[PDB]
């Protein structure tokens, strides 16, 4: 008879009694048990090939990815406690800034800016959702996957805000075509084409390390600094106090996606050769980021300064992880 | 003031755009999307019946967890587990082992649709679905973990699927097939429509009643909460199906559905069947696993299908018959092979149980009754080594379950053999064989437990060596759940 | 040595029985029954255990051996009751 | 043997199965069982005298006060669900407007206004708390008492906001004496003396009907329209966006205190002579309200208009109940 | 960023101002505040040890209720109440009846301090206290209400205190005295310090363990949750006490405390005592009501008091003795007078119980053992009418409880009579008499059940008429909890 | 008629016993014992039930009546055992 344990068997001898985070998140993927046959089926199925090539054969190598730990340490239960709070705050804003007819107080000019620069962001935000959900399903450890799981809800969270606010703007201003125009602005507007190319191309990087980098290290800070930092500063200086607040709220989400991205990078550097691997992918993608931040911000009031602030703020995120 | 949901919902799912800097097929590779030559625009007709949005989701699901966890903590110190009929304890230990990490893997399954479906409604629904299965896996680890100091068997809530123990293979065989290795559209159908809508929704209900009946409220609450999440993502197959038929792929639609049900049926016949008819106490049983099937599972299928414009599967008739016979097979397998599973199978052939078995399935003692007679004499007579095994049963190469049917008087144990490229496969039923045959390349390469033994993959090649290959060990090795209590009744 | 699958009369489950290329249909049956008689099927010493190919129905003379039977490895065979 | 019932015995035959509100709130006071001896002790104790005189002998008469029903239908459990939401929103504001250093962006002038007109309101707000808790303990029915119970928490809720915001302002602006000066402003500032006299005098009206009227019908709308409506409109037009929002949030609380006050008045009018009784108490107190709204608002920017808007808005609350 | 609590807390309680347009005494009438000649400024030293603020309160208490109510709903359909030992069911029905509306009335008690205390810290604490007792009353109605179709007795969770049934009077006698009819300062001491800190905090713990032990988790969770609220407002007496001693009123401080404990003791001896030693099953009992008292109640008092700079009360010694004798009195009263209470008293004198009673209280069978012998012969011998009553016991005019002590061999039943303005009062103990005597005007005017009978207030003046005067009726009238099951053991 | 309070030997509880101004200490005791003997105290027919004022200890001749006892209404009296 083997003795009853103190904790799970994979967590034995750990000094300190494992946390809820550790109990419910660690070492859960099983396809990583047989890299010659990840799935209980013929080893030549397209899906076997897909995981061998885009997960196992990533240039981003580590001996024990299961080692990884979300610094915010998020589990489904603590995720909804956090976000239900943060939604009370934002739905609170919508509810009450409405009561007060905040939407009527905005200028003809700012409305035109909202339709070009603010609403169409439902497409960009959804594409991130898509991006982060691809990371979920190819990452090589359940703790990596989980961080991507919550970020994906965050992404849909942002798409939802924008969706909702777009009706409200269509209700207050029916002749603007809010909720009808966004697709053609997304597809045909020079200001968007920088971002759209980046994110289309990003979404076909199947390698898990490359998807992580393209999406979390290069694309997201650029979307974040451009659509949330820059447009948000503008909103407020321009009387759109709802959006100045909306944006700051979503940036809390982004800051957390940064915190875990940062830890994962911190983790890859324990192993020689990985820094170069990351750097080389950054240097592939960074150009397209610049293209995005230029096409978008330059069309804003005080264009060049926004371009210079965003460029260096998105750069700063990455410098901080080495 | 807030808007009413109906007013803005559509914009949450108006998310398709025409790519330019890459091509549709690059962004939506057919192996992951399975758009099936149907157009972006025509998938936009995809309309889910049950609608939710981010703020509602996180708000409701916060409540569900406050409940569940508060109850768990409330009852913990009363240690109900310590006294439960071990028919129950076993029922639970088998559930956690077989399901917890598959629930987890389901989030990836959902993750797949969420990225690769051309139907925007589907994409967002799948994101919630994804969050749902994240919960299920997480919660179904946190709960068993309460019990790790009670017995090593509970560690299997976690280990099981990281092993090559027969059940783990049967499990991974089914899930990897339905939900991990299929395109987005395929998944919606084979997992959410066929399995989740088809089976686990009603099973989870049944399991929760049983838990309550048994006096395990912690567990009753658990299963009951999870069950409330099912339809939200289980819905996803319906709209997919409509679009496929409306668009001239009724046959492909048809086929995945046929495959999906059979495989789901077979897994169900070993995981739920034996519990209903043998592990639950005799007084606690509301109906037979067969009564439960017909009433709560099978009519619903015909209902569902007729409404979609599909037909009952070719094998439907056989299926109807097999309700009398399969699970008794499955149960006899497990019990006889008990040291190779991670819980204690309940025999369930005490006299009273035996007449119940006869009432529910007339013709039983004159078939399944026999083998059990011999087993019984053997423990009556002091020779109980003849009730453990000395070989391996033939494993079906499809369901990765033992090939078995009625024996005794009407003995009718058949094997649907097939030779395919100079190798001989074995199939536990017609339907299993046909699954391989319509899609041979999906399976060809694979080897079930017996094949691996037969090839020298299990070393030493005796029974103790197969036990180490399956990560099993004394203390988790399964024995008779009642410690042969039901034996005394024959003497 | 040779692998075969044993479909024993009045048992529920087909099993794996190693036998030897040199065994008789009779000695096959001895090896089979070991895993089915007195474990799960009642003996019938009024009877004799015959051996038929499961696939197509073909009955085998009590005295021929594996080597002569033209058997596919892993092949399933019935082990029935006659006299 | 008397048969087992469908509901409580005092709620039998009610057509519809009684709600949670009805189950846990109705018919709970017991001192109203013996108006000759409310308390299980000598009938001549000061407390017996106090309840005979100030509860039983109120000029505001009804045959069955237990009849009364809070239209919002609040119970302890639904109260905290409501308010925990509303606090998430307000603490959300504090948290995030801070992050952004909203306090630094305010003008030297507006800070001076905050100290004269905004902070000292911890005294006024606490006095309301005191006021509403006196209603609780003398009202003649548990459903009346309960409405006063929650309003009292609301009152302390507002005192708490102001307390917290006062530190923040003392942190950002240490030489203003925020958190030190408020008592002397409360006691000695012409702008406050209107309110302070009103509320001091109000707090010694012991009769339950008179306390209800003095406090909920006359004092509260005046405090509400002056400190929350008027100061709030000012906050916002003056760049204090936090307070413009803070105030609107608290006015939701006030609106509910109005809803139940209104129902109670609606209830007293089922009985002849009560309208006059109410009207006569209003006409006693209304003058002191006017005095309060004049001393306060006239010291604001655009003084007279605030005075005229508040006067008529607080009047409007009462006209709507007849 | 947010501030840390410590940084702003004081401004929440910096709320005193010097009135001008009215006078201090007008705003704080001495009959409601009880400032006792001590100054506003000197009450501002009042500093509560346990601190909370509005947003924390509503956030935490939301959780507590989600738990409790979720658990109630979870277990409801299992109807545990239907099977519980009726010693338990009775324990519960007595609790709801005696406590639910007093909990409610406590919010007013708190409301009093909240308006009339000169200590600002006290005022706000009291507002939360107020909210706490609102909860308790509400929740302790919602829970019994689950059971109204099971028996009319549950309606008493609501009716009890609206009646003149003996217990209701005993109850209202105690609460009205401690918390409804005293000034703000008085209340803080006599209710939060003496009763809440002194007794119900530890009782509520004990009750929750018992509920769990008995298998009623719904109830275990209930009591357990409420208990978590106690100290938050129970704290309020301490600081009041310090201020009174620090300020030369140690005697008045002393006296209210003496009074407060005795009255609380007496109510406790009839409500908890009999439960511990007679209604709980024999195996479920951890300790005697006397062991429980010493350990969990009495040391804590000396601890508390010494620390405050007070002395043990003059009667402390007697109290120590009375632990052997009072509650057995109280229990014998209730059981013998059973059709006049609203639950079924458990006799608790089966043989095994009888030796347990002897172990815990040596000298028992030779005192309390006797009366019970006679009762027993009476049911053995077929004459059970001699075990209901035909008169009324003498009720103490202070505690409104029967005057009773040890009988049999060491019989020592005493009555502390007092004549006061040409009327004769009866007192069940020295301490009860002394309570009246130091504050005669507070009680003079009042009449207990016996007085009312003796004055013609109860008509018809027979036992059936007293039953209608007390709103009792067949179906709520109390009988032996086990239906004389424990009788069979003598035959 | 007259109210008194009965403190019966070896009983736990004082009770209310109506008696009559004309009853003897003996007949008092009869009325008392009705509510205590064979309900809760064992009879002692080797003995005689005496009647003493509870307040101060004073013993009453078996034969005097209420009216002669100078009793305060509602007064508590001991009912003891002697011979
Ligand atoms: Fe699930
Ligand atoms: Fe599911
Ligand atoms: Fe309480
Ligand atoms: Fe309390
Ligand atoms: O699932
Ligand atoms: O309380």
């Amino acid at each position: 008879a083997l003795k009853p344990l103190k904790t799970w068997s994979h967590l034995a001898g750990n000094r300190r009694r494992p946390s809820e985070y550790e109990v419910v998140s660690t070492n859960l993927h099983y396809f990583t048990d047989n890299p010659e046959r990840p799935w209980e089926l013929d080893s030549n199925l397209p899906m076997q090939t897909w995981y061998k090539k885009y997960c196992f054969d990533s240039p981003l190598k580590h001996d024990d990815w299961n080692a990884f730990r979300d610094p915010d340490q998020l589990v489904y239960r603590t995720y909804n406690l956090l976000q239900d709070g943060q939604e009370s705050y934002v739905q609170g804003l919508f509810d009450q800034l409405n009561d007060r007819g905040h939407d009527q107080m905005l200028t003809r000019e700012w409305v035109e800016t909202l339709a070009r620069f603010y609403t169409p962001a439902r497409y960009l935000f959804h594409a991130l959702q898509m991006g982060s959900v691809y990371i979920h399903q190819i990452a090589p450890a359940s703790t990596i996957t989980n961080c991507a799981t919550y970020e994906t809800a965050d992404h849909l969270r942002w798409l939802t805000h924008t969706a909702y606010r777009t009706r409200e703007l269509a209700n207050c201003y029916p002749d603007v075509g809010f909720g009808k125009r966004e697709r053609d602005v997304w597809e045909n507007d020079p200001a968007w084409q920088g971002f759209r190319e980046l994110i289309e191309k990003a979404l076909i990087a199947w390698d898990w390390g490359e998807a992580f980098t393209a999406i979390n290290l290069v694309t997201k800070p650029a979307v974040e600094e451009a659509l949330l930092q820059q447009l948000g500063s503008l909103a407020q200086s321009e009387g759109d106090t709802l959006l100045g607040l909306l944006a700051q709220a979503q940036k809390r989400d982004a800051e957390r996606h940064r915190r875990w991205s940062s830890a994962l990078v911190k983790m890859a550097l324990e192993k020689e050769g990985n820094r170069e691997v990351l750097q080389k992918w950054v240097a592939k993608w960074e150009p397209l980021a610049d293209k995005a931040i230029e096409a978008y911000c330059s069309a804003l009031p005080d264009g060049e300064n926004a371009i210079v602030e965003a460029k260096s703020a998105s750069r700063y995120v990455r410098q901080m992880m080495g | 003031s807030m808007l009413k949901r109906e007013d803005w919902y559509d914009l949450t799912r108006t998310t398709n755009w025409t790519p330019k800097y890459v091509t549709e097929n690059e962004l939506f590779p057919e192996e992951m999307s399975g758009a099936r030559g149907i157009s972006m625009e025509a998938w936009e007709k995809y309309d889910e019946p049950y609608k939710i949005t981010y703020p509602e989701y996180v708000s409701i699901q916060r409540e569900k967890d406050s409940g569940a966890y508060s109850i768990k903590a409330a009852l913990e110190r009363d240690g109900f587990v310590d006294r439960a009929d071990p028919g129950w304890v076993s029922t639970m230990q088998l559930h956690f082992g077989a399901i917890a990490l598959e629930e987890y893997a389901a989030s990836t399954a959902e993750a797949r649709m969420a990225r690769f479906a051309k139907a925007p409604g589907n994409r967002n629904m799948a994101t919630f679905g994804m969050m749902d299965e994240n919960r299920h896996g997480q919660i179904q680890l946190y709960f068993p973990y309460a019990n790790v100091k009670r017995s090593r068997k509970w560690d299997w809530a976690h280990k099981a699927i990281h092993t090559n123990e027969e059940a783990a293979i049967a499990a991974r065989s089914f899930f990897d097939d339905m939900m991990m290795t299929r395109d987005s559209v395929a998944v919606s159908i084979m997992l959410t429509f066929a399995f989740e809508t088809g089976f686990s929704n009603m099973q989870f209900l049944g399991l929760a009643a049983d838990a309550a009946e048994a006096g395990d409220h912690t567990f009753a609450s658990l299963i009951s909460s999870i069950q409330t999440d099912e339809s939200r993502h289980a819905q996803q197959g319906g709209p997919s199906l409509k679009i496929l038929v409306e668009n001239g792929k009724k046959d492909e639609a048809q086929q995945m559905v046929d495959v999906a049900i059979w495989r789901s049926w077979k897994l169900f016949s070993v995981l739920t069947g034996p519990i209903m008819d043998y592990y639950t106490p005799l007084e606690s049983r509301n109906q037979s696993f067969k009564e439960f099937m017909l009433e709560w599972i099978v009519a619903q299928f015909e209902r569902q299908l007729l409404d979609l414009g599909l037909d009952k599967p070719w094998y439907w008739d056989q299926f109807m018959q097999d309700l009398d016979e399969t699970h008794h097979g499955m149960h006899l397998g497990v019990w006889y092979w008990r040291p190779t599973v991670w819980w204690d199978p309940a025999a369930g052939v005490s006299p009273e149980e035996r007449e119940w078995l006869e009432e529910k399935y007339p013709g039983w003692n004159d078939t399944w009754g026999q083998c059990w007679d011999v087993i019984t004499d053997n423990l009556v007579n002091g020779k109980p080594e003849l009730t453990v095994p000395e070989t391996l049963p033939t494993i079906c190469n499809m369901c990765n379950l033992p090939i078995a049917h009625t024996p005794g008087n009407k003995w009718n144990v058949k094997d649907y053999q097939l030779e395919y490229e100079g190798r001989l496969y074995h199939f536990g039923s017609e339907a299993d064989r046909w699954c391989f045959q319509i899609d041979p390349e999906r399976y060809k390469n694979h080897t079930n437990l017996v094949d691996r033994f037969l090839k020298g993959e299990i070393q030493p090649a005796d029974l103790a060596g197969a036990l180490m290959y399956m990560s099993l060990e004394p203390g988790v090795m399964g024995d008779d759940a009642h410690d042969y209590e039901w034996v005394k009744a024959y003497q | 040595t040779f692998p075969i699958m044993s479909n024993f009369e009045r048992d529920f489950v087909i099993q794996l029985v190693p036998v030897d290329t040199e065994d008789t249909m009779d000695q096959v049956a001895e090896k089979c029954a070991y895993h089915s008689i007195n474990r799960r099927v009642h003996p019938q010493p009024e009877k004799i255990l015959r051996v038929r190919r499961h696939e197509d129905g073909t009955l085998f003379p009590r005295g021929m051996i594996v080597s002569d039977a033209g058997l596919r490895p892993t092949e399933t065979l019935d082990i029935i009751f006659m006299d």
